[PDB]
RNA sequence: UGGGAGAGAGAUGAAAUGUGACGACCCUGACUGGACGAACAGAAGCGAAAGCUGUACACUUGUAUGUAUUUUUUGAACAAGGACGUAAGCUGGAGGAGCGAAGAUGAUUAGAUACCAUUGUAGUUCCAGCAGUAAACUAUGCCGACGAUGUGAUAUGAUAUUAAUUGUAUUAGAUGAUAGAAAUUUGAGUUUUUUGGCUCUGGGGAUAGUAUGAUCGCAAGAUUGAAAAUUAAAGAAAUUGACGGAAGA
């Protein structure tokens, strides 16, 4: 059960995005239909290894059935970098997503346990497309966040929305 | 040493015996050097055996059973604890049926 | 009497450790009033042959065969069969509970395991499968 | 639903309904509903309902609650109009009673035969029998030898010869149906080593009768 | 291959490659090929050994039990010579369903060219011949005289009669007795109070079944078979502890 990552609105005047590896989650088992009531967090830096049998990011345990739940995270497979310049004149590499038409995807999710249901919202990194970078924006209650630039420059998103699909 | 009196199995006065093969592994033994266990077990559960009568088409009627042999080598015998590790004294003891 | 509103079936229950598949046909065997596999309910592929996927994949199958008028059934029950080995997987009675509880008269229970006179050579070696 | 819609690259309405029909030799000749699927008009369904096969069992066909072990398949051949007529061309015993009549420490014997009806058809015959236990007890050993299972197989032959020799179909099911043959068998058989549990297993049909 | 029906089937501790809308998988109706005789099936039978289970005929062959049948000492074991000999492996023709070394891919791993899984060739099947090795083990050469009770098994004769106990030849097991370093044991007994007859083999470990010569074989290889330089141990049966990613109460 291989999900991704995909965010959909309408874009002008970005060239990418990107996150912090780091997603509040609701989980549900496959052995039985039980949700389980409280929001979980996952983290790409939780490491949990066994020699010989398995491998995994995050562990679970059902209270219903007790079967098991192993979640694990990867990186995006589509990942570039452009460089730019600072205030002062020099250059910095930085990393990022590319936005796609209408698209963009952040990671890949996998379990072989159970279910995603809904990721919360995740305080995203926005790329300038007339080469500039801003920090950590964080998405308001319309689902739509603008900024000016001083120069008579905006950039903005329109009803951003976030899904997952199953491959 | 020698550790039982019959060496691994209980032929007397052969050459050869062709082999059979086991259920689980399925690697090939020897006919005699063998555990065969028979069990028979009825079509239906116990647990549903009221709930057929509410449903029953007809007056009365006998649930069948069915009979099963299975063969196995030794590897696999004593690790599903078929077979257990005996005393050296309490080995000489057979039970027949 | 006989009429389009209520007639007799049989029914054919696979069950192996892996899959159940529940298959209901009329008296002669050759068309399908319905099918539906425990498979196709469950979500992974571990639990493809469990005691919980089979009582959805049996449930549903009672809910359809009301509507094309069956009120007895027959009952053929068989396992894997041939080289495989043959005895009957943990679906075998959670299916055939099911489908009585729903209201459904039975008619007739019979075991066709097809057993060979012969053998052929089994998969593994001389030394066997060894994990 | 394992399957992703995605990744991988009504008809029960019209069709038309049908009665069977046994041979009149046993009280209840009517067995169940069939189907058949009519395209368009100016078709003939006949042809699609000749070569099927039905099972019924025996106790349904005699109304009775005594023996349900053996059972009857029949060969459809003709129609006429919303019935199917049927025809004997199979007989098996029930697999529960065959694994039941063996077991250890007792000698088996069975036979067969090949044998023609009064047309033109020829059917296979298949005998049974195990050893009974004597009264002298002290022995576990009941094996009888193997020089007296020959004589045994030949009184085999003879009785299936003689019961089954030319006699038309009304005699072929119902001398079945009684169990004829190894009651005979057993009185028979018992002169040289008793025996029990004597019976019928399969019949088999060769050629068809034209 | 003819009908019905329309999404997954199959494997694992858990999965992946591989696989299915040119329609599998399941239930049905007919066909063609190759291999093999389930359950009964045993501390039961036959064979010089390797070995030998579907039915009916044809040819051919053992050991044992009974008995006023022929002949009259023709016997046991064997250097030289001869025949048979599972499984692979070779040349020639037939065949090829399942299984499958070598080769190639998917996972695990520090590393796997190994265990797991998917494919895949020689082979394993038949006929005609070479080849001669196995933990070919009862690890116990072949012939001959005497031996303690109890429960069994295969064949067959006498007494006896519906109730039994008895003869000869093999064979399984238990308890004593002997012998043995001991485990064990109707011979592995009748032995320092050592002898009925006949063939073959060994002499502290390692070098080594390795070199060299000779005789066999289409080949792979088989039988026979040393030494120079080295070393104080190698080994068999059994008690007391300690350990187990060993099992029960
Ligand atoms: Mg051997
Ligand atoms: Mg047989
Ligand atoms: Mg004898
Ligand atoms: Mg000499
Ligand atoms: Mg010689
Ligand atoms: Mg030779
Ligand atoms: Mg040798
Ligand atoms: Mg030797
Ligand atoms: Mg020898
Ligand atoms: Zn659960
Ligand atoms: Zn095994």
């Amino acid at each position: 059960m291989k999900y991704e990552l995909i965010a959909k609105a309408d874009f002008d005047n970005i060239k990418g995005l990107s996150c912090d590896q780091t997603y509040p989650a609701i989980l549900s088992c496959t052995a039985c239909s039980f949700v389980h009531p409280k929001v979980v967090i996952l983290t790409s830096e939780s490491t949990i290894k066994e020699p010989n049998v398995y491998k995994c990011n995050w562990e679970m345990k059902c209270h219903s059935c007790k079967n098991d739940i192993k979640v694990s995270i990867y990186k995006s497979p589509s990942l570039s970098t452009v460089n730019i310049k600072d205030r002062y004149e020099d250059d910095v590499l930085v990393s990022y997503n590319p936005v796609n038409k209408n698209e963009c995807l952040l990671s890949i999710l996998e379990c072989s346990g159970g279910e995603i249901r809904e990721i919360k919202n995740v305080p995203l990194n926005i790329l300038t497309d007339d080469l500039r970078l801003f920090n950590e924006k964080v998405v308001d209650e319309k689902r739509s966040l603008a900024e000016v630039y001083g120069n008579n420059k905006t950039y903005s998103i329109i009803n951003y929305e976030l899904e997952i699909r199953r491959v | 040493p020698v550790k039982r009196k019959n060496h691994g199995k209980n032929r007397k006065n052969r050459g050869s015996c062709k082999p059979v093969q086991c259920d689980k592994c399925g690697r090939c033994v020897p006919k005699d050097k063998a555990i065969k266990r028979f069990k028979i077990v009825p079509l239906v559960e116990a647990g549903s055996m009221d709930d057929v009568k509410v449903a029953s088409i007809y007056d009365i009627f006998e649930v069948p059973r069915i009979s099963y042999k299975n063969q196995y080598c030794i590897s696999c015998a004593c690790h599903a604890r078929i077979v257990r590790v005996r005393s050296r004294q309490g080995r000489k003891i057979r039970y027949d049926g | 009497i006989e009429t389009s509103n209520e007639y007799t079936a049989i029914c054919h229950i696979k069950a192996t450790k892996n899959n159940t598949i529940i298959h209901v046909t009329d008296i002669t065997g050759s068309e399908t009033i319905c099918r539906i596999s425990g498979g196709m309910r469950v979500k992974s592929k571990r639990d493809e042959g469990s005691p919980y996927a089979a009582m959805i994949a049996a449930q549903d199958v009672a809910a359809i065969i009301a509507k094309r008028g069956v009120k007895t059934v027959h009952f053929m029950l068989r396992g894997a069969g041939g080289v495989k080995p043959k005895a009957l997987g943990a679906g075998a009675q959670v299916a055939v509970r099911s489908i009585i509880r729903s209201g459904i008269k039975m008619g007739r229970i019979e075991d066709v395991t097809p057993e060979p006179t012969d053998k052929v050579r089994m998969k593994g070696g001389h030394r066997g499968r060894r994990v | 639903a394992i399957q992703p819609p995605g990744s991988y690259a009504d008809n029960f309405t019209k069709k038309e309904w049908y009665n069977l029909k046994a041979p009149s030799v046993f009280p209840n000749n009517v067995c169940g509903k069939t189907m058949a699927t009519r395209t368009s008009n100016k078709q003939d369904l006949s042809t699609l309902l000749i070569g099927r096969k039905f099972e019924v069992n025996q106790a349904d066909l005699t109304g009775n609650l005594e023996e349900h072990a053996r059972k009857f398949s029949f060969r459809v051949n003709e129609v006429r109009g919303k019935d199917c007529i049927g025809v004997f061309d199979g007989m098996h015993m029930t697999s529960d009673k065959i694994k039941g009549i063996v077991r250890k420490w007792h000698t088996l014997i069975e036979a067969e035969k090949d044998i023609v009806t009064k047309d033109g058809a020829i059917l296979r015959v298949f005998v049974n029998a195990v050893t009974k236990k004597t009264p002298a007890c002290t022995s576990k050993r009941v094996y009888c030898k193997s020089s007296d299972e020959k004589r045994i197989r030949k009184v085999m032959f003879d009785i299936i010869e003689e019961e089954l020799k030319d006699q038309d179909i009304s005699k072929i099911m119902k001398k079945l149906s009684q169990e004829v043959i190894g009651k005979n068998i057993e009185k028979a058989g018992s002169a040289i080593y008793p025996l029990q549990n004597c019976c019928v297993i399969k019949v088999k049909t060769v050629k068809k009768a034209r």
